[PDB]
C-alpha cells in the first residue's frame, strides 16, 4: 500500500453518517482524524487538490 | 478482516499497519505481487533482509 | 516561530502526525514511536525556555 498520496478510492467497509457542522465535534475523511468545529470555506481549490 | 482468517494461512505478518488496523484506513493504489518459493526462501522475502 | 516550526518533524519516528501512529498502528509498536517524538519535542521546549 502507500498512505496519503491521492484521493483515496479503496478501503474497508465503514458506513458513512449524517453531515453535521458548526459544532465541536469529532470528524473521519478518509482515516484523516481529529477533532474540531467545521464551517463552510470562502477559499477555491484547483480541481485536483 | 475476513481475509486474516478465512482461509488460516500459514504466514501473514504486516509491516507499517497492524492486521486488525486495516479495516479503517484508506489506501491509493494497491498492488500486489505472488511467486512460488521454498520454504527456506520465505524467511528471507522479508525487507531489511538479505 | 521556530518553536512553532519544530511540530514538522519526524524526529527519527515514521510520521510527525500523532493520530496517523495512533490510527495506524497498536500500543505494543507504537510505544517507541510515540516515544522518541515526545523525546524531541521536550528537548525543543527546553531550549525555548532558556
Amino acid at each position: 500500500f502507500e498512505l496519503l498520496h491521492a484521493p483515496a478510492t479503496v478501503c474497508g467497509p465503514k458506513k458513512s453518517t449524517n453531515l453535521v457542522k458548526n459544532k465541536c465535534v469529532n470528524f473521519n475523511f478518509n482515516g484523516l482524524t481529529g477533532t474540531g468545529v467545521l464551517t463552510e470555506s470562502n477559499k477555491k481549490f484547483l480541481p485536483f487538490q | 478482516s475476513v481475509l486474516y482468517n478465512s482461509a488460516s494461512f500459514s504466514t501473514f505478518k504486516c509491516y507499517g499497519v497492524s492486521p486488525t488496523k486495516l479495516n479503517d484506513l484508506c489506501f491509493t493504489n494497491v498492488y500486489a505481487d505472488s511467486f512460488v518459493i521454498r520454504g527456506d526462501e520465505v524467511r528471507q522475502i522479508a525487507p531489511g533482509q538479505t | 516561530n521556530t518553536l512553532v516550526k519544530q511540530l514538522s518533524s519526524n524526529f527519527g519516528a515514521i510520521s510527525s502526525v500523532l493520530n496517523d501512529i495512533l490510527s495506524r498502528l497498536d500500543p505494543p509498536e507504537a510505544e517507541v514511536q510515540i516515544d522518541r517524538l515526545i523525546t524531541g519535542r521536550l528537548q525543543s521546549l527546553q531550549t525555548y525556555v532558556t
